[PDB]
């Protein structure tokens, strides 16, 4: 009702006050003693401050039985900053080029916009329209593309039987005795199957290796004092193709252990895929560019190797050195721009600052504020670390937002862009110079490759079926190349077999599952 | 080793390099290529046949050159047309300005027929349109059970025609099978009992576009419903991401035993309560329902 | 009647007394003038010459008499002789409209010109008079007819010619770099040639300095080396002269046939710098003054100038090219190729015989008109599903069709917003899909330029005195003056009587600045927004996402069987819909002489007869039913302008797209849950939501390769008892009930003998039938269909009907349907606020006033505050208000909440219809105030609280809802989205012969579309049979789905399935592109893929025994 | 008639004998249907005498149109009286 609406008493003497605060920036800027810039965000200081008082003025007005109150609070729809725009005012709205308007809204939707006002807002939501069209294309495209590298990904053996895992964080010790509890416990520690048993100092193991890791089992740890727990996932599973049930523990869905038949690679594209029309490099484009292995934008270097670092300062960029303390040569680093403010971190004396002239640094630290280059994190710290690094950034990403994914999904991409190697020299065997053969062939085969990580784009057209890679994208090309190559597709995965008419191979369509005998019993018989 | 790739290419195929340059064109059938007349007395034909036809005349006007002893300046400027005209059949616009039609329109090539999301490839291979299926608008189930859906009841006489006729033969409402065609398509009183008969516990799918996770699609029990509209469980409507301000929904009917049983055990309703993403419910409450708990 | 009263200017007009506060200066321009006064200026009609006089140029020059003036001076290559053309003139009408509408004809008048030839070695003059081709004519409601299909010409959004400035910051030390360009109306672009990269800017010769470090790249000698590199650099082809190819070169910056200088562009350049060559150099000036940064241009005589970059998007820069230009533009193409001809004609002819007819071909003239109407994007055939709709359509600008952008070369910069967009473009109204802001319409006030541009009038304010003075402000004059606030407090005497107005500044921003300062003031609060945006009742108080889905949805609203108009209006709804045309207005005064559902006559003063025909259950081009009804009775006296028959969609003259339903905000039973609407069983039983939709079923017998189709009465293996309804020549009936399946139109088709089962040939044999095998094409009733005929036409050969080639017989029957409200159906109010009806109850079912009123409609709460427009309780409150009544307590004097209310809102009768105009409506206190001294029911009753509340019963169970529930009277539309055309549902059914996939569609009776997503879906549930079976036997495999059938209707297992006709079709593509493709086995051998021809025949064969 | 067995799918470059031996016969002629007859032009694009019938056991000419006749070659018009249904399986050539 409009009644139900209710208006904050002092609005009026609020947004007074504030717009004095205003004419103060005028008279500032008026002077010439403040930059247009500067003035544009003194006025955007001033009204988020006086939004966020006529918020506050209108929450303490509103009794919490009211039904506008009770339907935000209660979970059912909606939010306070809606309600605020309602009863309170609307504030500042975006420029069509996406800037705050030094003037806000002063009026509520229950006073009613003037004209001008609701002119200005116009500008927001034309763009939210037309940026929510654009989206879903873009969302759609990832969601494609992350289908075709990962959907012949499926469960092929119960258990690998691999000691191989990933150390995760159950929480964090305060200074206090009191424990904090790991924010990402939820997509990490939880529905995982158990790596190595994890024991307190004071006594038994409280849980055994190859358990689901439920609530009961993280309470369990917790109250044991577990501040780490050792899981097996598909990053480290030792099997060639797929995974094994027991890598990728739990299913999400069935709340059990993963079935051998299924499909976790199409289940973990739609499971990124579908948030992704939430997703406002800062946003979705920041995804793409983990999942394509891009050389980021703002670029932020690492260290290659541990040694002293020799900080060069100048005007336009900074110019960094290292002396490493094996006694090899000096690497010099160079072309850091001033803009990219240095790295706070923990050095190795134990202390919590900003990166220094004559520090000490290890082995892959991050020398620059920024995304780190998980081509060059490859070669320093391992394969096995880039999957981390990969996992996590795409989960800042999702998170971000508000969006819960579980690591395994992401994991069963960022496992199927290490497949491969480079051969840098053939030596005895036949392959070529530069090119990128999978790891299991390279291994059989053996002489000298480094590991290498893909694009999910740039992996998928590599598939061994010419079929299903000009199904995907440059078909064209796929069909020249494997003309002239004379290539023979396998005709073994979900996409080819969909295309000539043949059951998939996952599911009720595996050869364990396919072929059965079905008979009663004599006893039933005779009953 | 640029060369080296396509040179051993053709080295270790067995693939005779004379194949890049073709004294014969293939020509495609012509169903797949048809002509239709349209009303008004046009015809459509699809650009193929255009893109064909110029090789042909091209071709020929360059075999009457040949035995005209033309100049070698027009009998080249005929060679450079057929090679273009063979190009723009194979590829077109990949060289050069595209061969256009009426309203300078380019023509879809053979090479057009493989590519793109409106190619064979994606939408005439990965999916297709099928028989058993149907669509209409969604409304608000309240009353169902998780496992159920309301089906408009002229839509489940036609999704279940079949069915229904082999049921209508079986007692004697029908003397024979033509005859209960005749009767279902008339809607003949007596096809309502047997109707609710073969319903019963066949599951039927029901998917709403766009399809974003499997939860997209799902299985449920029919029940016969009145109106015209499919009446969709409150508490699945977050997995098809469900408003109903004129969103449709289409429905399948499984066949075969192996496609019924998938769709009882794998995609029913009530056996995905969870987010295959997150594990958290998702049939879980939510707007009113939140509100009256 | 008093100035509270909205539409006091339009006679008859009911009274619907608004609240506004503010006098409105100026009224509505004529709503369709964007169309009319186009194609006026293009005719040259009296009434623009008038128009042109008073307000235009003193020279005077129409469309066409503008492009016979260009094509005028036709000389040969000897100048011996030169043909002349002048004096556009038309004929009367071949046709009226509505003759053209029904004989599939297309409305046009004969055009003339006077043709002159000049001799000038004998000197004779022959002057001619030339038919020009049948020239299509819009109509009074601003469309034309085409093929008997009414079309509308969408106003186009594109570039005005002229020099546009830009400064681009490259990746390279962030540095600024001006790039500039030069847009032509006819002929190549040029930047600082014609897509030639690597144009040096040194081969076409601190600001010095600058060009003078440019200058340094390449010597420059002699008028030799720079007009060779531009002759090489300008084609590949090899040199023939530097020299000819520097003059030829020098035909482009000069000829006007190759180089068309833009009259508009002309003007924008000039406007920019001075009053040719000259103009290059002074750009030139302006690019180096932009190099480094000037406030001031100065070149040779020029003066004043400003140095500034150039917004592409803005409305000075971004102009209309209406219908009557388009139409112009393709005239002139189709002269120019006559001028072609005609050139062509004159060098091989005998020179003493020639006659200006004999010169003259108007065949390329008249295949661009056709080829316009016909093809073109921006000739749309128009939308009618109400008024509004088509109205709308008639303002709509377009930035999509030939001269303008695609849809993917759009980004979001083109699409939201701009600050000049005030007064011009609705910033409201666009489409809500992918042709977002790619698609406007006209604001109410706004008008176009002769030179396209679109103006806004304004009041002119003398020394802080608003005056009367209107004035048409284009976006480039706009961007000088300051522009002041429809809403401020005015002296009586037209003072400004704060010290200060609030403004908008020329760079789009917002300013304060004292009354003496303040040049101009926006003449109407409605100003902004369109027709459809400016009928939303309380818009302010909707959020713009949810105001744009309202706009757009009035366009989707169906005309019911019976029109009421809203108790809770703006007042634009009487302007929409006397302008729309769709209503009958009289065009002279005096008294009705005669009147009857088939037609009204008004006798005038003058004793002259005026007698106006009723448009009466009319198809409209998306079969909505069009009815007028008059609404006068016989001794009554009407005056100009006055509304003599309401038609769709209208209530004694004013829109009316919906119906006053008595509404609840409450959530019930989950039945309303998510968006979903309940209603009242009423609303069917009364047909107040029921509406008519008319179908046109067509059939044609034609030749096919067997011979000739007959239309008969006569159809094999068909009972009498089907037949019953059709006529003697098997045509249905005039008012025979057709239902699903029901035969329309008989017809048969001649069959061969092979395509006689064995049985038919062997009844065939042994009866020794007739040698004429037919099958049966009869014209049937679709799937879920059902009505009454109420019309047929049928056209034959034996008369002199025109039929296309082969076409035999042409046979047209409609049929209208009543349609109930049902479940399925979409409804919406004007705010955005919609969903689809999920339940209908039992009127007993409903929750019910105290008095035992039923409500009509239950809206569930949770979907009001989070979508942001709360005048949909606004107005529900207003609406309780306008229904029940009210009166306003003046005893002890008139209350301050009350103060601003006009005296004849102090009370109201029930059923009050009421206008709250958009920014200037019932502001909230005044509302509260209404809701308090509401009139009582029959019995004293006041039901409706102070809150706007009121308690209910809950129908079923009988105790009262525990709290008092928002109940009012809301305005719902019934959208075009209807159940009854969505459902659709297939067992079998055709498929392509092409694909061998069933048919897609609802009207082919086709199959739903699987596509790729829904395979990943299946997929990721590992469901494989399920899969298969859908992509083979239910889809392209074509023996593995009649199997399929069989096994069904047998009750055997479903079988095997086989191998999609997708995957041959791919190989035989892949096959076509000499790709050599096998299917191996497991020896390695090549499989071969045919179909056994024996397994049919041995069956078939077995059959009989 | 079969299930799929199918190993592999091999792709490679077509030779000018592949392409005649996928061929039932050369079009010659540009024409596509007689526009009175409605019937397919011989030596086109649609022509029965290469690609196959358009009616089920109806050869071009008309001597034989009966299953009876079912697998011969007419001597007149050229036409196999077969299923039209291999109209979509059978491929023409050009010579260039
Ligand atoms: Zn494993
Ligand atoms: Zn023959």
């Amino acid at each position: 009702s409009m009644a139900d609406v209710l208006v904050p008493p002092r609005k009026k003497e609020i947004l007074d006050h504030y717009e004095e605060r205003a004419d103060k920036v005028e008279k500032q800027f008026q002077r010439g003693a403040l930059n247009h810039d500067e003035r544009n965000e003194a006025l955007v200081e001033i009204w988020k401050e006086a939004t966020d008082e006529v918020g506050q003025a209108l929450r303490e007005h509103y009794p919490d039985d009211n039904p506008i109150i009770t339907i935000v609070d209660s979970g059912a729809t909606g939010n306070f900053t809606q309600t605020r725009t309602l009863a309170g005012m609307k504030g500042l709205v975006t420029n069509p080029k996406g800037e705050f308007i030094p003037r806000p809204v002063k009026s509520s939707f229950r006073e009613g916009l003037t004209v001008l006002e609701y002119f200005i807002n116009t500008h927001g939501a034309r763009k939210g329209l037309a940026d929510t069209a654009l989206r879903t294309a873009d969302s759609g495209y990832l969601t494609r593309r992350l289908v075709d590298v990962s959907q012949d990904v499926i469960v092929r053996e119960h258990d690998c039987q691999t000691e191989r895992g990933i150390v995760v964080e159950l929480a964090e010790r305060a200074p206090d005795g009191t424990l904090i509890r790991d924010p990402y416990i939820e997509t990490s520690a939880y529905a995982r199957t158990l790596g190595t048993d994890a024991v307190d100092e004071a006594g038994n193991v409280i849980v055994e290796r190859g358990q689901d890791l439920g609530d009961p089992e993280i309470d369990a740890l917790l109250a044991a004092g577990i501040t780490q727990v050792k899981v097996r996932s598909v990053l480290t599973c030792a099997t060639s193709t797929g995974v094994c049930a027991t890598c990728y523990g739990r299913s999400m869905a069935t709340g059990k252990l993963v079935d051998i038949g299924e499909a976790v690679g199409i289940v973990a594209a739609q499971s990124i895929g579908e948030p992704g029309t939430q997703l406002t490099t800062g946003g979705l484009p920041r995804v793409q560019e983990l999942f394509e292995a891009r050389v980021p934008r703002g670029k932020a270097p690492i260290a290659d190797v541990t040694g002293r670092v020799r900080l060069e300062d100048g005007e336009r960029f900074y110019k960094i050195t290292i002396v490493p303390d094996d006694g090899g040569e000096e690497v010099v680093y160079d072309k850091i721009s001033k803009r990219q403010r240095l790295r706070v971190f923990k050095h190795e004396d134990g202390s919590e600052r900003v990166l220094s002239d004559g520090d000490h640094v290890e082995v892959g630290q991050q020398l620059m504020e920024g995304s780190a280059d998980p081509h060059e994190v490859l070669r320093v710290q391992g394969p096995r670390e880039v999957q981390i690094h990969l996992v996590r950034e795409v989960q800042e990403v999702y998170r971000a937002q508000g969006v819960s994914i579980h690591d395994k999904h992401i994991e069963v991409i960022v496992r199927q862009m290490l497949r491969r190697v480079t051969i840098i020299d053939s030596g005895s065997t036949e392959f070529l110079p530069g090119s990128l053969i999978d790891r299991a062939e390279f291994e059989a085969e053996n002489a000298a490759g480094r590991p290498v990580l893909m694009g999910i784009t740039k992996a998928s057209l590599a598939t061994d079926s010419w079929l299903s890679a000009a199904s995907f994208q440059e078909t064209t090309r796929v069909l020249t190349d494997a003309a002239i190559n004379c290539r023979s597709d396998k005709l073994n995965g979900l996409k080819e077999n969909v295309i000539i008419g043949k059951l998939i191979p996952a599911g009720t369509g595996i050869n364990r599952y396919r072929n059965i005998a079905v008979q009663p019993t004599e006893e039933a018989r005779a009953a | 080793l640029k060369r080296l790739k396509v040179v051993a290419a053709f080295q270790q195929s067995g693939n005779s390099p004379m194949g890049m340059v073709l004294d014969a064109v293939p020509v495609i059938p012509p169903e797949l290529r048809p002509m239709v007349q349209l009303d008004g007395g046009r015809f459509a034909t699809s650009d193929l046949n255009d893109l064909y036809r110029r090789v042909i005349n091209r071709n020929n006007r360059l075999k009457r050159l040949i035995d005209l002893g033309a100049p070698e300046i027009i009998v080249n400027n005929e060679k450079r047309m057929l090679q273009e005209s063979v190009d723009a059949l194979f590829d077109n616009g990949r060289r050069g300005r595209p061969v256009t039609g009426p309203g300078n329109r380019p023509l879809k090539s053979l090479s057009d027929l493989l590519k793109g999301k409106q190619g064979r490839f994606r939408q005439n291979l990965l999916g297709k349109r099928v028989d058993y299926s149907g669509r209409s608008v969604i409304v608000v189930g309240p009353q169902l059970k998780l496992h159920q859906c309301g089906l408009p009841k002229l839509m489940a006489l036609e999704l279940f025609k079949p069915f229904v006729m082999k049921r209508l033969v079986d007692l004697n409402h029908a003397q024979n099978i033509k005859s209960a065609k005749r009767m279902v398509e008339r809607q003949r009183p007596q096809v309502w009992d047997v109707l609710e008969e073969v319903i019963a516990e066949h599951p039927v799918l029901l998917n709403r576009a766009p399809t974003l996770h499997r939860l997209g699609i799902q299985a449920f029990e029919p029940m016969l419903v009145e109106g015209k509209a499919i009446q969709l469980h409150p508490l699945v409507c977050e997995a098809f991401n469900a408003d109903f301000d004129g969103d449709q929904m289409a429905v399948h009917l499984p066949l075969s035993a192996e496609a019924q049983a998938e769709a009882r055990i794998l995609m029913l309703s009530s056996n995905n309560i969870l987010s295959p993403a997150s594990g958290r419910p998702l049939a879980m409450p939510r707007l009113d329902m939140v509100t009256g708990l | 009647r008093p100035q509270s009263s909205s539409n006091n200017s339009v006679p008859g007009a009911p009274n619907r007394v608004s609240f506004a506060k503010l006098r409105e200066p100026l009224e509505v321009p004529g709503l369709l003038d964007v169309q009319t006064d186009s194609f006026e200026w293009l005719i040259g009609s009296p009434r623009w010459r008038e128009s042109a006089a008073e307000r235009g140029d003193v020279n005077p020059v129409g469309g066409l008499e503008e492009v016979l003036y260009e094509l005028s001076p036709i000389e040969d290559f000897s100048g011996s002789m030169s043909l002349s053309f002048s004096d556009p003139r038309f004929d009367d009408v071949k046709a009226p409209v509505d003759e053209c509408k029904d004989k599939d004809m297309t409305y046009a008048a004969p055009l003339f010109v006077t043709a002159e030839f000049i001799n000038n070695n004998t000197g004779e003059i022959k002057s001619q008079t030339v038919f020009m081709g049948d020239f299509p004519m819009m109509t009074e409601k601003g469309t034309f007819i085409i093929n008997g299909t009414e079309r509308v010409v969408v106003s186009q959004l594109v570039r005005s010619p002229g020099v546009y400035f830009d400064e681009t910051i490259d990746k390279s030390t962030d540095k600024t770099l001006h790039s500039v360009k030069v847009i032509p109306s006819r002929g190549a672009w040029l930047e600082f040639i014609d897509r030639k990269r690597r144009q040096p800017v040194t081969v076409l010769l601190g600001f010095s300095e600058i060009m003078r470090s440019t200058l340094e790249k390449d010597n420059t000698v002699g008028t030799d080396e720079a007009l060779l590199d531009i002759y090489r650099k300008l084609r590949p082809g090899e040199p023939p002269t530097k020299e000819s190819a520097q003059t030829l070169l020098e035909n482009l910056f000069f000829k006007e046939k190759r180089y068309d200088l833009a009259r508009v562009g002309r003007y924008k350049v000039n406007k920019k710098l001075g009053l040719t060559e000259e103009d290059v150099v002074a750009t030139i000036e302006y690019l180096v003054r932009l190099h480094e940064g000037q406030t001031t241009m100065t070149v040779p005589g020029g003066v004043e100038v400003p140095v500034e970059t150039d917004d592409i998007d803005h409305f000075g820069n971004r102009r209309l090219r209406t219908v009557g230009e388009l139409i112009q533009n393709q005239i002139r193409v189709g002269m120019s190729r006559m001028e072609r001809v005609v050139r062509e004609r004159m060098t091989t002819q005998d020179v003493e015989a020639i006659t200006p007819q004999t010169l003259i071909n108007i065949r390329p003239v008249v295949a661009a008109i056709k080829e316009f109407f016909g093809t073109s994007q921006l000739s749309q055939f128009m939308d009618q599903n109400n008024p509004l709709s088509g109205l709308t359509h008639k303002r709509r600008l377009s930035a999509l069709g030939p001269g303008g952008l695609s849809r993917e070369r759009a980004g979001l910069e083109v699409r939201d917003v701009h600050p000049s967009h005030y007064g011009r473009m609705c910033p409201i109204e666009t489409p809500e899909g992918p042709n977002i802001g790619l698609i406007g319409s006209l604001s109410v006030y706004a008008r176009v330029n002769p030179f396209g541009f679109i103006e806004t009038p304004y009041r002119k304010v003398v020394d802080g005195v608003v005056s009367d003075e209107i004035v048409y402000l284009t976006a480039d004059e706009e961007d000088r003056h300051v522009v002041a606030q429809a809403n401020s407090p005015i002296d009586a005497d037209g003072r400004f009587v704060e010290p200060r107005v609030l403004v908008r500044r020329k760079a789009g921003e917002v300013e304060y600045v004292p009354s003496s300062e303040v040049d101009y003031m926006d003449v109407s609060p409605r100003q902004m927004v369109s027709v459809a945006t400016a009928m939303i009742p309380f818009l302010e108080h909707d959020d713009a996402n949810r105001a744009l889905m309202g706009a757009n949805m009035q366009r989707q609203a169906v005309p019911l069987v019976r029109s009421e108009a809203p108790l809770v209006g703006t007042g634009m709804e009487l302007r929409a819909a006397i302008d729309a045309g769709d209503v009958v207005v009289a065009e002279e005064s005096g008294v009705i002489e005669e009147v009857s559902a088939d037609y009204i006559t008004v006798m005038h003063d003058n004793g002259t007869r005026r007698t106006y025909r009723m448009r009466k259950f009319a198809r409209s081009n998306h079969g909505t039913c069009a009815n007028q009804c008059p609404i006068v009775d016989a001794g009554d006296r009407v005056e100009a302008g006055q509304v003599i028959a309401d038609g769709p969609c209208t209530d004694d003259g004013e829109m009316a797209l919906g119906k006053n339903l008595l509404v609840a905000i409450m959530p019930w039973e989950g039945h309303n849950y998510e968006d979903a609407i309940i209603l009242s069983n009423r609303l069917v039983e009364e047909d107040v939501l029921t509406s008519i939709h008319i179908e046109e079923h067509e059939i044609d017998a034609r030749d096919t390769k067997l011979g000739a189709e007959e239309i008969t009465r006569d159809i094999p293996n068909i009972s009498d008892e089907v037949l019953a309804d059709l006529d003697e020549r098997g045509i249905v009936r005039i008012g025979a009930e057709v239902r699903d399946g029901d035969i329309l139109v008989g017809k048969v088709t001649p069959k061969g003998e092979t395509e006689l089962t064995p049985e038919e040939r062997l009844l065939r044999a042994i009866f020794g039938e007739k040698a004429r095998e037919v099958r049966d094409t009869s014209l049937k009733v679709p799937h879920g269909e059902s009505g009454k005929v109420i019309g047929i036409r049928v056209f034959s050969r034996e008369d002199e009907d025109e039929l296309p080639a082969g076409v035999n017989e042409l046979v047209r029957v409609y049929v209208a349907q009543k349609r109930k409200i049902s479940d399925g159906d979409k409804l919406a109010g004007r705010h955005g606020n919609k969903g689809v009806i999920g339940k209908i109850l039992p009127v007993e079912d409903m929750p019910f006033l105290a008095d035992g009123t039923p409500v009509d409609i239950i809206l569930n709460t949770h979907g009001v505050p989070r979508r942001m427009n709360i005048g949909q309780i606004l107005e529900t409150h207003l609406g309780w208000c306008a229904h029940s009544g009210w009166k306003v307590d003046a005893a002890k004097g008139v209350p301050d909440w009350a103060a601003r209310l006009p005296d004849e809102l102090l009370e109201a009768q029930p059923n009050a219809i009421v206008s709250t105009p958009v920014f200037d409506g019932a502001q909230e206190a005044e509302l509260q105030g209404l809701l308090s001294c509401t009139l009582p029911n029959r019995d004293g009753d006041v039901l409706v609280d102070a809150d706007g509340k009121a308690m209910l019963f809950d129908g079923r169970s009988g105790e009262p809802f525990p709290y008092p529930v928002t109940v009012g009277y809301m305005y719902i539309m019934k959208l075009h989205h209807l159940v009854d055309d969505k459902i659709h549902a297939r067992s079998t059914g055709p498929y392509s012969m092409i694909t061998q996939q069933p048919l897609g569609g609802k009207a082919q009776f086709g199959g739903q579309r699987f596509g790729e997503m829904e395979c990943w879906a299946m997929q990721a549930y590992g469901a494989a049979y399920t899969l298969q079976e859908l992509l083979t036997i239910k889809s392209d495999d074509t023996v593995g789905r009649v199997k399929v059938y069989e096994a069904i209707v047998k009750g055997e297992n479903i079988p095997e399935p086989g191998i999609p006709e997708s995957f041959k079709v791919l190989l035989k593509e892949l096959q076509s592109l000499c790709l050599n493709v096998e299917v191996l086995s497991s020896d390695g051998a090549a499989i071969e893929l045919r179909e056994g021809e024996d397994e049919d025949l041995e069956r078939a064969a077995a059959n009989l025994g | 008639l079969d299930v799929n067995f199918f190993d592999e799918l091999r792709i490679g470059l077509a030779t000018a004998e592949d392409i005649r031996q996928w061929s039932y016969g050369e079009v010659k002629k540009p024409e596509t249907i007689n526009y009175r007859t409605l019937k397919p032009e011989k030596d086109g694009l649609f022509c029965e005498k290469i690609f196959g019938p358009t009616r089920d056991w109806e050869c071009y000419c008309g001597k034989y149109k009966r299953v009876r006749f079912k697998g011969i070659i007419c001597e007149r018009c050229g036409v196999e009286v077969t299923r039209a249904k291999v109209r979509r399986e059978r491929m023409g050539h050009i010579e260039l």
